RNA sequence: ACGGAGCCAGCGAGUACAACCUUGGCCGAGAGGUCUGGGUAAUCUUGUGAAACUCCGUCGUGCUGGGGAUAGAGCAUUGUAAUUAUUGCUCUUCAACGAGGAAUUCCUAGUAAGCGCAAGUCAUCAGCUUGCGUUGAUUACGUCCCUGCCCUUUGUACACACC
């Protein structure tokens, strides 16, 4: 039934992986927040760590939060397939890992300095930073600074 | 843009023991109460406000009429 | 044998034929209670006849439909038809025509289409639009 | 007095049904469960945690008991409706392959299916028995 | 034109690889039911072909 | 051979449309009026109806 | 960390059969080789082991045109000067490590980029 | 000797319906003629063929569009006929346009 | 919106001197692969079990689970050839967008609109077009006010004709 919800635990601020994540909301769309955890990754993970889906973010205690964070960190470990991995197969070792907030993002930057330092077709339009799927650039955009 | 919404928080999702005997007070009293009837109140966000309504339909506090989805209608009991 | 007739009901294209005896009270419409049918909406229209008759007007009377084609609720009004034509047919080949006057009267006295098929048609979509009288849109410039 | 399942309606039914395949240990579940979104066109993953798959099944015993046979492919067009794709006008497209394969077999095992003749997979004696009995308690639970 | 070189291009398929069996022109086949003629002497020939104005 | 029957008649078709497109571009100076098919159970009949028929025949 | 592409370094890389990157090397050049390609670059690859031969082994190898954009770099082809065919020159590319995978084309810009203003 | 009964078919395709009419009843009147059984002139849906065109033949204008069509005619009809005799049947009085095909169905 | 549960259509089209429609069964989460079967067609695909919709659940006003463009990483199929990403799938990134100015477009009943389906373009692709069906309305049922059209009368210094 309905809950009086632990008087005085309802965590509002929380720090996971340096990310300044709220409670109020459910638990996998307020972990969907972490840049390189998506909804679905946000899912799977809750459903692997046993977590209610429907229970919220604000009123867990520490020792779920760090389980999460372990099980997202090293999936593959925890019956997680190579999909649904952040950097499939990793174009650095072969080994297929999941990139998470500030690693995504220095590691996308990496990729572009790669891209720059091989000066591809592909990389050479990301100095320029135009369309580089191939569209029609007739009209794409118009406005980008 | 313009910082013109000014749209406060003005939900608290999930209740405390105040906002529960408010709830279970103010229960009766009202010949129509729904889940954004409910949310009017400002007592309960809205995603655990039906949660709420359909915890007040353990004892009969509130009969229902129609139960659709997205909407059913709760009447105060007497 | 026992008295029984055929007809059927139409909404634009769904076609609703029925099977009507002398029984013990059966409507089976695709072999399913009449108080299930799916859209939940229009149920009673499919009681409409019935619910204008009365079922104590008919006891001994029982009814299989079959139906296929057209929308769910296009289909739902040619269960309508095909269920009025059935019962009308039925009084006015075995009971009497007095008896079907008095139906028919009873009938079209509500939603003139409950004997009669629907008889306006969809007309055929052509170019220079998106619809069957719609065009693109013009420019000018 | 005689009942069959077209004699009671489809979603409570089948809740029930699915419900009584939960209580029993049977219906072995595949190891990819938990996983999978039934079909590429859904965007999240079925907000049932466990029973889901059970649901699925009922369905499908349910869907085969109606008409003569069916197959794994046909459900898969059936199962699954229309996919945002992006800015793309919704299109069909059609369910996961793999759950309904296993859902089929899992149903083999409990002998509420078999292979027909035709072609596919038609209902068992004891499927068909065992559906009339989960249509008589649902129905005698309403009334 | 070494035969290895020229005309070497394989037509199995696309645009190229059939002809009007009229003119031969690439553009704007009616490709349906293997009439392999263009849309505008086909509608030259089709009353003769048999294809008729009905609605 | 194995055709669809109505690509077979579309190819029947385009046969007359070959034969008459042919006999057009022939038979001109000997006044070309009509040709006609006839797939008889046995052969395959051609009638001309032409205007010289001591020079169509040879 | 000098240079890993999938986990073998560019040591092993220098020297490395063709068949076991074709292993690694994804999807797209596994379907390419799975097909099979063709005879041309086989020819392709024949010139540049001779002209990689044939360098002074303190020289970079000669430029070797070539108008076959759609050739992926095998990793027994990483030093090679050849000058992919743009369409007027053969603009060069010298084969880096990193552009096994990669096209030639990637790297033989078709439209020079315009300049507005 | 082939007097045994082979349950032979007639399948007909034609353009037209005139004619395709009056062979499927002279078929069915040399028949009676000859006192066969028969399984009668069932008819087949029209198999229309409607294709489209741009009629500009070049591509300006108000866009227009125009519809070619035909609708042919199957009308199977299988005959518990003896040999000999439907074979002779089937080989007179075919008028011109009118596709026949006969099948022994064995 | 998203999950589950129901489960209704029609026009088409489909392999031969070449390689299509694809059933059904084994696989793979998927795309997709494989083994076999029918169908030259009211037979088989297919009753194309189509969406929108119906029921029950989660979300509950916050650029939010709306919105999916933009970016990487992989796996697939077509192609001799996918790089300037062919296309589909997996994961992540999540933009602008608060129902939009002057103006302007289409429409009177199965009609507008919403929703798909099939066919044409086809090796592979649609955001397109052509046909089809589905949920199926608001508002007239009239007038020259605007834009034109028709017939008559009248005037003109116009006739390559009020540009
Ligand atoms: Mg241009
Ligand atoms: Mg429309
Ligand atoms: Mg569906
Ligand atoms: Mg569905
Ligand atoms: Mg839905
Ligand atoms: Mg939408
Ligand atoms: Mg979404
Ligand atoms: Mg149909
Ligand atoms: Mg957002
Ligand atoms: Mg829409
Ligand atoms: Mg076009
Ligand atoms: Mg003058
Ligand atoms: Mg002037």
């Amino acid at each position: 039934s309905l809950v009086v919800q632990e008087q005085g635990s309802f965590q509002h601020i929380l720090r996971l992986l340096n990310t300044n994540v709220d409670g109020n909301i459910n638990v996998v769309y307020a972990l969907t927040t972490i840049r390189g955890v998506g909804r679905r990754y946000a899912n799977l993970v809750c459903k692997k760590a046993d977590v209610d889906l429907h229970k919220r973010a604000g009123e867990l205690t520490q020792e779920e939060l760090e389980r999460i964070v372990q099980i997202m960190q090293n999936p593959t470990h925890y019956k997680i397939p190579a999909w649904f991995l952040n950097r499939q197969k990793d174009v650095n070792d072969g080994k297929d890992y999941h990139s998470l907030a500030n690693n995504l993002e220095s590691k996308l930057r990496d990729d572009l300095e790669r891209l720059k330092k091989i000066r591809s077709h592909r990389g050479i339009r990301h100095f320029w930073g135009l369309r580089v799927r191939g569209q029609h650039t007739k009209t794409t955009g118009r406005r980008r600074a | 843009s313009k910082k013109s919404h000014k749209d406060k928080a003005k939900h608290a999702v999930v209740l405390d023991q105040d906002k529960f005997d408010r709830i279970m007070k103010e229960a009766p009293t009202y010949r129509y109460v729904s889940v954004s009837v409910l949310v009017d109140r400002f007592k309960l966000g809205g995603s655990l406000a039906r949660v709420a309504l359909r915890h007040l339909e353990n004892e009969g506090i509130i009969k229902p009429v129609s139960k659709h989805s997205k909407q059913a209608i709760y009447t105060r009991a007497t | 044998t026992v008295p029984s007739v055929q007809t059927f009901g139409k909404k634009k294209s769904a076609t609703a034929v029925a099977h009507v005896k002398a029984g013990k009270g059966l409507i089976k419409v695709n072999g399913s209670p009449i108080t299930l049918v799916q859209p939940e909406i229009l149920r009673f229209k499919v009681y409409e006849p019935l619910l204008l008759v009365g079922l104590d007007k008919f006891a001994n009377i029982d009814i299989r439909v079959k139906v296929t084609g057209g929308g769910h609720v296009s289909q739902v009004y040619a269960i309508r038809q095909a269920i009025a034509k059935g019962l009308v047919a039925y009084h006015q080949k075995f009971v009497d025509e007095q008896s079907k006057n008095e139906l028919k009267k009873a009938f079209t006295s509500y939603d003139r289409t409950l004997l009669i098929a629907d008889s306006r048609r969809p007309e055929p979509k052509k170019f220079g639009g998106r619809g069957a009288r719609s065009r693109f849109q013009k420019s000018y410039r | 007095p005689g009942v069959s399942v077209r004699d009671v309606p489809a979603q409570d039914f089948i809740n029930n049904y699915a419900s009584f395949l939960q209580r029993q240990g049977k219906l072995e579940v595949p190891g990819y469960v938990d996983i999978v979104k039934t079909s590429a066109g859904n965007e999240l993953p079925p907000q049932d945690s466990e029973g889901w798959f059970y649901k699925r099944a009922a369905s499908v015993a349910r869907h085969i008991y109606l008409r003569k046979q069916v197959g794994v492919g046909k459900l898969n067009k059936l199962y699954g409706g229309a996919k945002n794709r992006g800015v793309r006008p919704h299109k069909h497209v059609d369910a996961s392959g793999s759950i309904n394969r296993k859902v089929l077999q899992s149903l083999e095992k409990l002998g509420v299916v078999e292979i027909s003749p035709k072609g596919g997979r038609r209902i068992s004696d004891n499927g068909l028995r065992d559906l009339d009995r989960i249509a008589a308690a649902t129905l005698e639970d309403e009334e | 034109a070494h035969e290895n070189v020229w005309y070497s291009h394989p037509r199995k398929f696309g645009k190229g690889s059939r002809q009007c069996r009229i003119s031969g022109s690439h553009s704007g086949l009616i490709r349906k039911y293997g009439l392999n003629i263009d849309r505008q002497s086909f509608r030259e020939k089709a009353n003769d072909i048999g294809f008729y104005k009905y609605r | 051979a194995i055709i669809s029957k109505k690509r077979k008649l579309v190819a029947d078709g385009v046969f007359y449309a070959e034969l008459n497109e042919f006999f057009t571009r022939e038979l001109a100076e000997e006044g070309y009026s009509g040709v006609e098919v006839r797939v008889t159970p046995t052969k395959t009949e051609i009638i001309i109806r032409a205007t010289k028929v001591q020079d169509v025949v040879g | 960390k000098t240079y890993s592409y999938k986990g073998v370094d560019l040591e092993k890389l220098l020297e490395m059969p063709t068949e076991d990157f074709v292993k690694l090397a994804p999807a797209r050049v596994r379907r390419k080789f799975a097909r099979g390609l063709s005879e041309k670059p086989a020819g392709l690859m024949k010139k540049l082991r001779a002209a990689k031969l044939s360098a002074p082994e303190n020289e970079k190898p000669a430029v070797v045109r070539t108008h076959l954009r759609n050739m992926i770099i095998v990793p027994e082809m990483i030093g090679s000067v050849v000058g992919v065919y743009n369409g007027k020159v053969f603009n060069q590319v010298e084969i880096r490590p990193e552009m096994v995978g990669h096209y030639l084309g990637e790297f033989s810009i078709t439209y020079t980029p315009v300049r507005h203003g | 000797q082939e007097v045994v009964i082979h349950k032979i078919r007639i399948n007909l395709t034609s353009t037209k319906v005139k004619q395709l009419e009056n062979v499927s009843a002279n078929i069915i009147k040399n028949a009676e003629t000859f006192k066969l059984v028969k399984k009668g002139p069932v008819r087949l849906p029209t198999k229309v063929l409607k294709i489209s065109t741009r009629k500009t033949p070049n591509g300006e204008g108000s866009k227009t569009w125009d519809t070619y069509e035909m609708r042919i005619h199957k009308r199977y009809i299988d005959l518990e006929a003896p040999a000999h005799i439907v074979k002779r049947i089937t080989q007179i009085t075919i008028e011109p346009g009118v596709d026949v095909e006969v099948i022994i169905a064995a």
